[PDB]
């Protein structure tokens, strides 16, 4: 059978980039299209650059033989230098030593034309998210907990940055049971500065109460740096156009923003243990 | 008693060396050098010193296109076969007035590495030195990270010792 490890999603409708088997006890690799590659005792990394005018989209790697650990709780792919959006990124994958064989796939689309909106926002946006896990509430605050079978980690005390194939996460506030979904908003990688801003409309029967993101991004180590972001100024009432800025460590390469509306929001709303520095 | 001389090298494929004689003095040097569009990894100069060993690695020239890397020719042996994909086989056996050490028959494992160790036949002259032995000894004992050794959960070793006190020595009891 063997172990499975993604980055990114899949669609019926993308061509390969390239695909290839690797053995990996041989030393050095075999140089498979002119390419470049890495192997020691407990590392094994390679270099892609393509050639052809487009996006990548996904990337899948299988291992045999199967082994006694599940592959949800840590990170054991991830790119280096790009990721996906850009044409290149440098893979890196750590081995254990009973395994022996795999086998690489890449995807992508044209360069022009390309975006991945369609498939992470999903078909039924107020209940379930881009992850496929659905929501599920307290039924006496009207608040949503915290999914708890997901590798998480904190910087500080009253933090969360969730982590899942190649994609994270970040919650702003609390989200109550009568919200509506408004639309969504993409940001592609000829926009990513060190750092940068986005404006949203608050007027009226719009007012945001509820905004989550999700980027992809590149780690030099295993254990990364998390970006700020913060919230510029207050939106409150008065002030219709609210602007979200950002504050990054390290460069992205793609973000989504899915607003929340609620007209009943006074702009406030925090947990009872949560408030005091 | 006669002077030392370091073995001759037998074969050579793709690649050439300077320069070549009958029999090489001590403190003599050889440089290898291999053919268009192929690739060296080991030491491109090589000398031999009063131990009877050449100092550095072996050089071995490789193109690339195989399951499993060439195994290269050890200075001073001779090997048949010339496949390189899976579960074929490689001989080795040196010249005359020499006697090996190593493995016979190498395959090629599954992984893509071979089965054994790179023979190295030695004559009777050559002994070896404190320093590399146990430097080999410490090596092959335990791992790297400084050097630990690594257990499974509930493991245990067991060592056992076994001496012979034949008429080889007979120093006093065991002394020593
Ligand atoms: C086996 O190879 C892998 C890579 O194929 C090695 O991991 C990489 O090792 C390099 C060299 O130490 C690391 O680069 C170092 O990073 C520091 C961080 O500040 C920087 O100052 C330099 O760029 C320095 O060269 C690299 O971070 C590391 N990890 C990667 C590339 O993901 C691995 O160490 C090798 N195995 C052994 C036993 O050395
Ligand atoms: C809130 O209004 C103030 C008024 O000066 C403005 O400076 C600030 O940018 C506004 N904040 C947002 C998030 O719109």
């Amino acid at each position: 059978d063997g172990d499975e490890y993604f980055i990114g999603k899949y669609k019926e409708k993308d061509e390969t980039l390239f695909f290839a088997s690797y053995g990996l006890k041989r030393d050095p690799c075999q140089i498979v299209l002119g390419y470049k590659c890495s192997n020691n005792q407990t590392h094994f990394v390679l270099n892609f650059k393509t050639n052809k005018k487009s996006c990548i989209s996904a990337i899948k790697l299988t291992s045999y033989p199967k082994i006694n650990q599940n592959s949800d709780l840590t990170r054991n792919l991830y790119c280096q230098t790009g990721g996906i959006g850009t044409d290149n990124c440098k893979l890196v994958f750590k081995k254990r030593k009973r395994q022996i064989a795999a086998n690489i796939e890449i995807y992508g689309i044209p360069a022009k034309k390309c975006s991945f909106k369609d498939r992470y926002i999903g078909a039924d946006p107020l209940h379930v998210d881009s992850y496929g896990l659905s929501y599920q509430f307290d039924q006496e605050h009207g608040w949503n907990l915290e999914r708890n079978n997901i590798f998480k980690d904190t910087r500080f005390s009253t933090e969360v940055f969730y982590h899942k194939n190649g994609l994270f996460n970040t919650q702003i506030t609390y989200l109550a049971e009568e919200d509506s979904f408004s639309e969504a908003r993409e940001i592609t990688a000829k926009d990513i500065k060190k750092k940068f801003s986005i404006i949203l409309p608050n007027e009226e029967y719009k007012r945001i109460s509820f905004l989550d993101v999700y980027w992809f991004q590149e780690t030099m180590r295993k254990k990364p740096k998390y970006p700020y972001i913060h919230y510029n100024g207050e939106c409150s009432n008065e002030n219709k156009t609210c602007e979200l800025v950002f504050d990054t460590d390290e460069l992205m390469t793609y973000a989504l923003v899915k607003v929340f509306t609620n007209p009943e929001s006074d702009g406030s709303r925090l947990k009872e243990e949560d408030l005091g520095r | 008693c006669r002077a030392i001389h370091c073995p001759r090298p037998h074969d050579f494929e793709n690649g050439e060396y300077w320069p070549r004689s009958p029999y090489y003095n001590v403190s003599d040097e050889i440089s290898f050098h291999c053919y268009d569009g192929y690739t060296l990894r080991g030491s491109a100069n090589r000398t031999c010193q009063v131990n009877g060993r050449w100092s550095g690695q072996t050089a071995i020239c490789d193109n690339g296109a195989g399951y499993c890397s060439n195994p290269g020719i050890p200075i001073g042996t001779r090997k048949v076969g010339s496949q390189y994909r899976l579960e074929d086989s490689v001989t080795y056996h040196c010249s005359r007035g020499l006697t090996l050490r190593g493995s016979q028959r190498r395959t090629c494992q599954e992984g893509g590495s071979w089965s054994g160790t790179e023979p190295s036949c030695q004559d009777s002259f050559m002994y070896d030195t404190p320093q590399e032995v146990a430097e080999a000894f410490l090596s092959s004992l335990t791992e790297t990270i400084k050097r630990k050794i690594v257990l499974d959960p509930s493991g245990s070793m067991n060592i056992y010792l076994v001496l012979d006190g034949s008429d080889s020595i007979g120093a006093s009891n065991f002394t020593g």
